[PDB]
């Protein structure tokens, strides 16, 4: 701005020309180089971390069945835990581009059937997935399932 | 011999999986440019249809033209000169490729012809007459008339004057023949016509020709117990049509069907080949089973007048993958065959022979005798030699292409005068032709370096002053050239390449000025400055600048301005050249050549007078004072100079008042820095001989315009092209196209000063 | 009294005068005057 303008006006003035380095370097150089001498002396990773980071409750292993090394992935995963009961396994379908988007859950309502329980536990699930926020992660979904799985055993007893 | 100068493979493009291979096509041109295809087969199919261009000093380097071929490219074909490349795949579609902008990295074809279905199993370029032999047993003649001599052929299809027409010939599957003949404009005549009126399959095809202007078309149809047949075609042009009249000549058979004892085996015939295009008579073919295979030479000779008979045949070989024909054309005779044996020349006399295994075998023309043998340690599914037959490019059963080369004297030992001999021999025959000459560097041997120097320019005196006009870039470039090859003359190449770079500024200088009035006459402007600076031996340049009419030397103030840079040039590069002699640097052959101070002298005297005219032209010195004349200092100490080297017989080594004057230099002005051209990225300064290069490709094992002196930034925004000898780098378009100075800028449109051609480089984008 | 040192590769130092110009050699810079004789002392050393 102030006491550095016409520099400015210059140099401006005259940018797109071709020749323009050249005239910047002919008008230059010998200054400086006389003063200052002369120049110088298959699955996406955010999955893996997140199965790297699970709890030991969780089992979480590939699907055999379905599509593999390609955008999405599959998962089924398990509940190991002395206060829980076993369960159904829980099958889950990650997108590719994982993180900015929600994973989802395989529904299978013909095993959450014939008992009590399992009816219990299904819809627990889905009321706290409802409660879910969007873009969560697969812990999440694992969270609400022991915490689904524990309410199905308060309500009951 | 064989040696292993490099080989240049691609980084995990190879593994072509799931669909099988193709055969591949090879092409040397003049210039040294390889074009072949190759079957590459990633992600697509035409990384099977993409033709690579390979200059053949800079290897990483690979051009890739996405060729528009819907099917396999059958053949290759360079021009009689190194300019257009022919290529032709199945189903018809033959291409002409032509630079763009004269670059070697920009091919674009507007010319073509259609036979659509047929696939074209010959082509070929029509003869334009041109034949010249090479006498070898008149090496040491002492002159380049006896040494190569024009063998009076014919063109095929003379129009209108002597000149012959541009156009190819190809050979379809079909019997169908074609021509394309292209006009001085862009028009082009096409015909096609059947062989013969029995139309049959034509498997193997192959095309030479004959003096008379007649072709010479070879047909058979693979089959090796069926009659390999002949045709004569001749080419006409009807008020507007070109026209095709063919006559059916001897066929031949085979031997090894005629064996009688088994006969049976050998069932193919894998490879037609002539010996050389315009060497009709003579025909190689190569029968092979699945194991084995036999060649055999045959020739027309007559006595049934006309009547094909064998010359030799190999005795069982592997079964051959390739074939190359040498492309040298010696003079072939008696007393040639046995100097060329006495003196052990073999560059013209073999043919290689690639096998299923690794092995290659050079063997002899006329007696197929092998003369070497080259173990590879996968086999070679194209080969070509080279135009001086020194070196064997090869594509292999893998992506791996490798240049060979092949000893001239094929590994005999021979004493030092003969191999100098020799590679002189060639040298001479690459400097009247154009052709490149890097082949024959492949086998300088460091030693000898400065000796072939010496025969180079004894045998560029002793001729007779027209070929010493015209053989004067070609004999710098090949000094430039081979001194880079030795560390004991290394450091003399910058010189040569400013001595080209002084001369080019010198006569275009004195090509501008146009004298308005003519004033003593018969002597041009330039031989009158010449005349006036030195005779007029005056230290002052004022005193010089009075004798010379300086009314006639005007220009019209705007090309005068812009000449500014060469000026610049000029001044910058005489003020390092007296600073530079105080003290082997890159100036130091300029202070004894008298010839060259003349000629800077004559620039400053005009530099004097065109700043007169304009001042803007000058050149600038940052000088340490300010009551000076800084052109004048410069010409007083270049006049103190020269008057030391333009004494008759004199070698004046210089006193000590100009020794402590150019001391004075950098108190007085600033020596700058200068740009020296071969930024020096050849390979055969960094190969040895038992040692290959193993390439990638793409790999690649103060940045100034030399042409235009322009000063790019540090990372230059407006793109270049790079020469491909001396490594000069140019701008790609003008920067000014109204101030440009034409006459400087439009004589390096197709190559460098050098010789070499272009090569766009890309950018950096850091 | 000035002295411009430039430390420069392979363990060379190359020093000036300082009072001179780099550019108009008969000016003097502003603040330094030249010192008489100082060739002559760099040079026993060299
Ligand atoms: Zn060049």
């Amino acid at each position: 701005q102030y006491l550095c303008q016409p520099l400015l006006d210059a140099v401006l003035a005259n940018i797109r020309s071709p020749v323009f380095n050249h005239s910047l370097y002919r008008t230059f150089v010998p200054a400086m180089t006389a003063i200052h001498g002369p120049p110088i002396t298959s699955i996406p990773s955010v999955l893996q971390g997140e199965v790297a980071r699970l709890d030991p409750k969780f089992l979480v292993n590939l699907d055999p069945s379905h599509c593999s090394n390609n955008g999405t992935v599959h998962l089924i995963c398990k509940l190991d835990d002395k206060d829980l009961p076993s369960v159904p396994p829980l099958e889950l379908s990650v997108p590719a581009d994982y993180p900015a988007q929600s994973p989802l859950w395989i529904d299978r309502q013909w095993q959450y059937d014939a008992n009590p329980f399992l009816q219990s536990v299904h819809r627990c699930m889905t009321s706290r997935l409802l409660q879910l926020p969007d873009k969560h992660s697969v812990t999440a979904l694992l969270n609400t399932w022991a915490q689904s799985v524990h309410q199905a055993c308060l309500s009951a007893a | 011999m064989m040696d292993l100068a490099y080989v240049c493979e691609w980084e995990k493009w190879s593994k072509s999986t799931h669909c099988p291979s193709v055969p591949l096509a090879c092409a040397w041109s003049c210039r040294n440019l390889i074009a072949f295809t190759m079957d590459l087969r990633s992600d697509d199919q035409d990384l099977t249809r993409m033709i690579h261009i390979l200059d053949t000093e800079h290897p990483w380097d690979l051009h890739s033209i996405p060729s528009e071929h819907h099917e396999a490219i059958t053949c290759l074909e360079w021009d009689q000169s190194g300019s257009r490349l022919l290529s032709a795949d199945a189903d018809g579609q033959i291409k002409c490729w032509s630079m763009a902008d004269h670059l070697a990295n920009s091919w674009e074809s507007s010319v073509g012809s259609l036979v659509e279905g047929d696939p074209i199993v010959a082509l070929s370029w029509l003869h334009n007459g041109v034949k010249l032999a090479l006498h070898v047993e008149k090496s040491g003649a002492s002159s380049f008339g006896e040494k190569f001599s024009r063998v009076k052929f014919s063109p095929s299809l003379t129009l209108f004057g002597g000149k012959p027409m541009e156009g190819w010939i190809a050979v379809t599957v079909s019997g169908l023949v074609t021509v394309s003949l292209l006009k001085p404009s862009g028009q082009v005549l096409t015909s096609t016509e059947s062989l013969c009126r029995l139309r049959g399959r034509v498997a193997l095809a192959d095309i030479a020709f004959t003096g008379g202007g007649n072709i010479v078309v070879a047909t058979a149809d693979g089959s090796s117990a069926s009659p390999v047949q002949f045709y004569k075609v001749c080419v006409s042009v009807v008020s507007e049509k070109c026209r095709i009249d063919t006559e059916i000549l001897p066929s031949l058979f085979m031997r090894c069907t005629t064996d009688l004892n088994r006969k049976d085996k050998f069932p193919a015939i894998t490879h037609l080949k002539f010996l050389a295009r315009d060497m009709s008579e003579q025909v190689l073919l190569c029968a092979s089973s699945q194991t084995s295979s036999i060649v055999e030479c045959w020739s027309l000779r007559k006595e049934t007048i006309l009547k094909w008979r064998i010359l030799s045949a190999t005795n069982d070989l592997d079964r051959v993958s390739a074939v190359a024909l040498p492309k040298l054309p010696i003079s072939l005779t008696n007393t040639d065959l046995k100097v060329a044996s006495d003196t052990q020349f073999y560059p013209g006399l073999g043919l290689a022979l690639a096998f299923h295994d690794g092995s290659v075998h050079i063997v002899h023309r006329l007696s197929l005798q092998t003369m070497a043998v080259f173990y590879s340690s996968v086999h070679l599914k194209a080969m070509q030699l080279s135009w001086t037959s020194l070196a064997l490019v090869g594509i292999d059963s893998h992506g791996k292409l490798s240049v060979l080369r092949l000893s001239p004297s094929m590994g005999h030992p021979l004493e030092v005068g003969l191999a100098l001999r020799h590679l002189l021999f060639l040298l001479e025959y690459c400097m009247v032709t154009g052709y490149d000459w890097w082949d024959i560097l492949l086998h300088v041997q460091p030693s000898m370096v400065q000796s072939l120097v010496e025969k180079l320019h004894e045998e560029y005196t002793r001729q007779t002053a027209a070929l010493q006009q015209v053989l004067s870039t070609r004999i710098l470039a090949m000094k430039a050239s081979l001194c880079k090859l030795s560390p004991c003359t290394v450091t003399r190449v910058c010189d040569y390449h400013t001595k080209l770079f002084l001369i080019a500024i010198s006569s275009t200088l004195k090509s501008l000025l146009r004298p308005h009035f003519l004033n003593t006459p018969d002597k041009s402007p330039g031989d009158r400055l010449t005349e006036i600076c030195t005779k007029i031996t005056d230290v002052d340049i004022d005193k010089v600048m009075i004798n010379l009419k300086t009314e006639e030397f005007v220009l019209d103030m705007n090309t005068l301005q812009a000449l500014q840079q060469l000026l610049q040039w000029v001044g910058d590069f005489v003020l390092y050249l007296l600073a530079s002699l105080p003290n082997l640097r890159p100036g130091h052959s300029f202070l004894r050549d008298g010839t060259s101070l003349g000629m800077l002298r004559e620039l400053m005297v005009v530099i004097r007078i065109w700043g007169l005219l304009k001042p803007s032209c000058l050149p600038v010195y940052t000088a340490t004072s300010d009551t000076q004349d800084s052109m004048s200092l410069l010409f007083r100490l270049l006049t103190k100079l020269w008057i030391c080297c333009r004494d008759e017989g004199p070698a004046s080594e210089p006193d000590e008042a100009l020794v402590d004057e150019c001391c004075l230099l950098p108190s007085q002005l600033l020596i700058p820095s200068l740009d020296w051209l071969p930024a020096s990225d050849g390979l055969v300064s960094r190969l040895q001989p038992k040692q290959p290069l193993r390439l990638q490709f793409g790999r690649a094992p103060p940045k100034i315009d030399h042409l235009r002196r322009l000063h790019l930034g540090a990372c230059p925004t407006e793109e270049c092209k790079a020469c491909t000898r001396c490594g000069c780098v140019t701008m790609l378009k003008s920067p000014n196209r109204t101030t440009a100075v034409k006459q400087w800028e439009q004589r390096w449109i197709k190559n460098c000063l050098c010789g070499g051609l272009w090569w766009r480089v890309p950018l950096s984008y850091p | 009294y000035c002295i411009d040192i430039y430390c420069r590769s392979r363990g060379v130092v190359a020093i000036r005068d300082g009072a001179y110009s780099l550019f108009d050699n008969s000016k003097l810079v502003e603040g330094f005057y030249p010192a008489p004789g100082l060739k002559t002392f760099l040079n026993m050393f060299v």
